[PDB]
């Protein structure tokens, strides 16, 4: 029985299946769990919505193309509109959570191509215009994929998204130090990374701080031949885990 | 269990919802193969995280007995008050399930059926219009006679056959409670057969189908009263209740309308009702 | 009084009902019981008694005579020759139909069990012969030849000092019960008789002689669904 | 020769009532309907498998 | 060892192999066996030819085509000419047997299509001409497949074989209540149903009564593309099991 | 306690008068605060010096069961003896408590109600005036059929629906005792609701009120007899008795007269009757 | 399986009579009306108080 290629993940009213996985990466060896009485600082009772928050949210999926350079999403911000997680994040000064990230991409024995799927903590990105500063709308489109550029330039306060430097002044080939998997179309149809709350402080504001960035970068370009299905998307579905919130007031932004 | 020993049951409730937690594993309860011929025994807790619910619901009325053991009309027959000369002074019915639409579809959901039966019969009378309809007509008694396959048919409203020296009969006066009998499992075979994909003759011929097996005999009806000056018409409704039931081989329920009481014929109908679009609200 | 609630069925007269009733003559001292030989307690006891069959059934002339009961045999008759044939419908086929077994059957709609036809040779004591007594089960049609008959359930009767040989017909049926009435579904097959060799005689002996056939029901026989017989009727009361 | 049995009542808020039966007739056919046997075995229809299909396992392997 | 996709069935001087099966359906949970002394009625000794009768008879195989509506065969009648089973059935008034039904159909990863394989007990079919009666030659061609029709009409005393009502006034999508499997060309190359003697009486005549009908109905049409092997047959091989016969006489029909 | 197990009671008598003596103290049993929402549990002995009385009175007839378990008329329906052509030859009633004034006010004193019910039905007949009213009309049998929410409505006095292969029916001959049935707690919810301050649609719309919840199905009525030369009219009175009762949330009894059987509408009435002066004898 | 119970009689001058019950039907719905349960609890309506209000004491203090 039990082929290790087959997997079923259930969280809240959500189940994802896969019949071609390559194990699952638990970020830095640590499974997500709630903030403990020793490590706590905000004295108020936390609200823990469990199944209502901690469930599988499918974000707007992107199309993989032969020349398409790459994509990033920012968490928790990508989830700012995803159901009751978004609401809780909107009505609370502080929030804390880990996440099951599940990237999906299927093609065929006859297709080829390989993408890096990585969760980078504190991926603080550089301004394209080195002289100037970057700004939110060029840092995150919430649940919509921000694209990496093959082109070394961009519009006013856009990030320097030139792929080989991963938007942050380093070698993209070294991104592998962060919790990652690869969807190599020969081998698998999905990636799964279970990311713990990685931060220097027990809870933080859900909007101000992008705790980590999901980067999907094609290291080997998507390819196939003579009339063999052009459209092949990449879908990212993510589930919050052990989510708890402190400091409640009115609807929040400013 | 003994379907004839009524006062001896078995209480079987529905299944409870066991609480499920989150999972991340190699076991796949909702990934399977229809090709197998197997139905998925999945429970909501294999796909969602469920709470703990105690289902004290019982599958009571869907029991074959509770489903079939409600007394249905199978046929009604008509006859006037008259003399030997009047053909219409008496009547008969060859016993059959397939005459009506409703009970027939219920029984036919099972290939083979074995049961005892409660027969109730509502005989109703009415005055014929006539110059003499003014008439003091006394209380009418009625005779229902079962003639099993082989016995003498009554040729008139008034012949030796109605003596019933061995045939079962019921004599019933009007105004009283409806006549009622119980019948054993009357068949020569180990179960009644609602369907027979076969022939009456060894040479693959003669009568095709269920007709061949279901030879139940017939019910003869008459008035026992001599005729009053103006005629009175009576109509007998025969009611059947399958009790002490056992059923074998479930079938799809009849989609097409019934055409003949003799055979299983149909003319082709659509699989379901049509809708506006494949995406519907 | 005690709250009774009358159900359907109330006040009907069912011919087959089994209820207690008041006696019109209370404390009647009935005539004391005596022995009387020959007590029948079940009609099958009668069906189990041997009757003689009207197999010589050819014409009204012989049917209103003793000829009906005697089947004519003859010397120098060629080997595979058929003596008689008919399908086994006890209580329906004229050959067995109005015998003791047949008559009992006719007050019922369903029968079951094995039948035994006892063949008795009433020819000259000085005469000899061998016969094939056959029973073909249904599905194939009546055995047209001694070879066809041979293939089915059979006895080869050698006539001699034991006058009579019995052809025991087995209950071989799809169903546990057949109809008394002739029905295509409850068909019971064909019983036929053939010269296995021939009837041989000495010099001043008669050439034609006779066999006769008794029929009765074996210990596995039974009948169901009680009904009136077609065998008796009237237009008016008798006086 | 009376039979005592249990009546269909219903799930009570966090019971047993009885009824009496006497068979009046000599023929079991005459008896009340067997309405209280809630027994079932969908297995023969839902799972007619020679090899037992374990839910948590893949159907084919 | 032992992949559950692989199967070997041996009966008499016959072995069928398959390397892509989907388990095997034992009709109504019951494996075939001989008529017992309690349930018996015909008093004569049964002949039980064992290996001579109970073996794998391959019937005339049919071709599956994209638009081909479906097929049926009737048992035991389809076997009326199959070796010594046929002979025993011919010389005996009564016969009884269960059967291992094995439908075969192979195609390729690149082909698609799905057929229902079902054993319907007492499948009493309706006359196309509702007014009239049907007749044997339009009910069964022995070992040759009788076809289902897409067309709502047929020649004198032909069955109403219009597929969506399965030749018997019901929804074809509900035929699944009877012992069945599916050969979905993606998944498997064969189906196997072990049918017990299902009938209201211990033994019956082998000709008069068609105890059950094998229906093979394509729910998803056969398809493939540009020059990829047109011919793809469906072969039905069946083996009688626990066969016994009562009431012996001459060669039988009438 | 088990409301279905009738022969199992509880005898609870009224409270006795304990003897009081004179007092002069700091305790004040009759000085309290209505604002609290509390009712004063004062006894006459807290205000007067009382004697000792033994009250063997019991609150018998004010039990919810003794109060509701008296068989009331909820509706009556009418139908003539006729042919398929005659619309008036049969009739129906959508089952409802709110049709009559008297039982409705009794039930509505409680918000939620759970009970079994005894239905008795008095069917009465009368001769229509006609040249033929002279006519020997035989005893009329009647059919009452319950069609649960979803089944086939009878379109005529004479259609397949009246077969009742699965619907409950009562056949009743005239002159006999009135037809009677018992009904279980038929609802899909844990108690019947006499009031629903809510909507049939999630969008705060569609049907307002109790109507939304109380979908009980309907009773179809007909004569089983063929028509006599002169017509005969029958009228069926449906009687309800709530037995094995449980009740929740008491309400003020209806002050205003009922207007619609469909909704809770009223037009405003005075709180009480007026009197001559605030000082009255 | 008969049930014996007590009849409603009345306060006698300074008693117990019985009646018999046999349930005839298979369904508890068919049973007689539960008329003899004189149980009550006005408390929920007359006194729905979180803090217990002692009669001899002042309601407010
Ligand atoms: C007055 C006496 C009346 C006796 C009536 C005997 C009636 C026999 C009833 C046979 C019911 C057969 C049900 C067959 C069911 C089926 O296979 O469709
Ligand atoms: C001939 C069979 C008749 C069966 C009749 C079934 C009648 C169902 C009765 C439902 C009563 C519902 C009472 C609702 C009370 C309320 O909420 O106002
Ligand atoms: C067992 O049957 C004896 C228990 C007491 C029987 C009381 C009988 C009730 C009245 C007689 C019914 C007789 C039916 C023929
Ligand atoms: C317990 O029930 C046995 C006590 C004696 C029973 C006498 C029964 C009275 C007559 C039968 C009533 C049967 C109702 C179906």
């Amino acid at each position: 029985g039990y082929s290790d290629r087959v997997r079923s993940i259930t969280l809240g009213n959500s189940t994802i299946t896969t019949q071609e996985c390559a194990n699952v990466v638990v970020g830095y060896g640590e499974w997500p769990e709630y903030l403990s009485d020793n490590e706590a600082t905000a004295e108020d009772q936390p609200t823990q919505p469990d199944v209502a928050t901690c469930r599988f949210y499918t974000l707007d999926s992107v199309q993989w193309e032969n020349g398409s350079p790459g994509w990033w999403w920012k968490f928790p911000d990508a989830l700012r509109d995803m159901g009751l997680f978004g609401q809780n994040m909107y009505y609370h000064y502080l929030g804390r959570a880990g996440y099951t990230i599940h990237v999906q991409c299927n093609a065929s024995k006859f297709h080829q191509g390989c993408i890096l799927v990585v969760c980078v903590p504190e991926a603080e990105m550089g301004s394209a215009q080195t002289s100037g500063v970057v700004n939110y709308e060029h840092i995150s489109k919430g649940e919509i994929a921000s694209r990496f550029t093959t082109t070394t330039t961009a519009e006013d306060h856009g990030v320097q998204a030139a792929v080989w430097n991963a938007g942050m002044g380093v070698g993209v080939g070294n991104l592998t130090i962060f919790p990652h998997q690869w969807i190599n179309l020969r081998t698998n149809n999905s990636a799964t990374i279970v990311m713990p709350y990685v931060n220097s402080v027990p809870m933080d504001n859900m909007y101000r701080h992008h705790n980590f960035t999901l980067m999907i970068i094609p290291f080997v370009p998507l390819d196939f031949s003579a009339g063999a299905s052009t459209y092949v998307p990449i879908t990212v579905t993510v589930a919050p885990m052990c989510a708890e919130y402190n400091g409640l007031r009115l609807a929040g932004h400013q | 269990g003994d379907v004839q020993n009524a006062v001896e049951g078995a209480m079987v409730r529905v299944a409870d919802t066991v609480q499920t937690s989150a999972t991340n594993s190699e076991r796949v309860p909702n990934l399977t193969a229809v090709e197998t011929g197997h139905t998925s025994q999945a429970v909501p807790g294999d796909t969602m995280q469920t709470r703990h619910v105690i289902n004290n619901h019982v599958r009571s009325e869907s029991t074959i007995e509770n489903f079939l053991a409600r007394s249905a009309c199978v046929f009604y027959l008509e006859y006037k008050t008259g003399t030997k000369e009047d053909s219409n002074s008496f009547n008969n019915w060859v016993i059959t399930t397939r005459r009506v639409a409703q009970l027939r579809r219920k029984l036919e959901m099972f290939t083979y059926l074995r049961f005892d039966m409660e027969i109730t019969v509502v005989i109703t009378s009415s005055q014929d219009q006539s110059t003499s309809q003014n008439q003091n007509a006394p209380v009418l008694t009625h005779q229902i006679m079962y003639v099993p396959p082989g016995g003498p048919i009554p040729v008139s409203v008034d012949d030796y056959s109605w003596q019933t020296s061995t045939n079962p009969s019921i004599f019933w006066t009007e105004g009283n409670a409806p006549a009622r009998m119980s019948i054993p499992f009357i068949s020569i075979g180990n179960a009644y057969s609602n369907f027979y994909d076969g022939w009456s003759h060894f040479s693959q011929a003669g009568v095709y189908g269920f007709t061949t097996l279901n030879n139940m005999g017939q019910l003869f009806f008459r008035h026992v009263n001599k005729p009053n000056p103006a005629a009175i018409t009576s109509v007998a409704r025969i009611y059947f209740k399958p009790k002490h039931v056992r059923a074998w081989v479930p079938r799809p329920p009849r989609l097409c309308p019934y055409i003949n009481s003799t055979n299983v014929n149909f003319e082709p109908k659509p699989v379901t009702e049509v809708r506006t679009n494949i995406i519907t609200t | 009084g005690l709250p009774t609630m009358n159900t359907p069925g109330s006040n009907q007269f069912l011919t087959s009902d089994d209820f207690q009733s008041p006696s019109a003559m209370p404390q009647f001292d009935v005539t004391p019981e005596m022995h009387i030989p020959g007590e029948v307690r079940n009609l099958m006891e009668i069906a189990e008694v041997d009757s003689v069959m009207p197999i010589n059934n050819d014409s009204a002339a012989k049917v209103s005579s003793m000829e009906a009961y005697r089947v004519e045999l003859s010397t120098n008759t060629n080997a595979g020759t058929q003596v008689f044939g008919f399908q086994l419908n006890p209580g329906a086929e004229s050959v067995m139909n109005r015998t003791l077994m047949g008559e009992i059957l006719n007050y019922y709609a369903h029968w079951s069990g094995s039948i035994k036809i006892t063949f008795v040779f009433c020819g000259s004591a000085m005469t000899t012969g061998k016969f094939l007594l056959s029973y073909a089960p249904p599905g194939a049609g009546a055995p047209k030849t001694r070879k066809d008959a041979m293939l089915g359930t059979h006895v080869v009767w050698d006539v001699g000092l034991q006058s009579s040989c019995v052809l025991c017909i087995p209950w071989i049926s799809q169903t546990h019960y057949r109809f008394v009435e002739k029905d295509p579904y409850t068909n019971a097959g064909f019983v036929t008789c053939w010269y296995q060799t021939s009837v041989v005689s000495p010099a001043s002996n008669q050439p034609k002689c006779y066999m006769m056939c008794m029929v009765s029901a074996c210990n596995d026989f039974s009948v169901r669904m009680l009904r009136d017989t077609k065998f008796i009727e009237q237009t008016s009361f008798y006086q | 020769g009376a039979q005592v049995s249990t009546q269909k009542t219903g799930a009570h808020e966090t019971s047993i009532i009885h009824y009496t039966n006497i068979n009046y007739y000599k023929d079991a056919a005459s008896n009340s309907a067997n309405r209280q046997d809630f027994t079932q075995d969908p297995g023969k229809f839902t799972e007619p498998m020679k090899d037992v299909m374990i839910k948590t396992l893949p159907a084919l392997n």
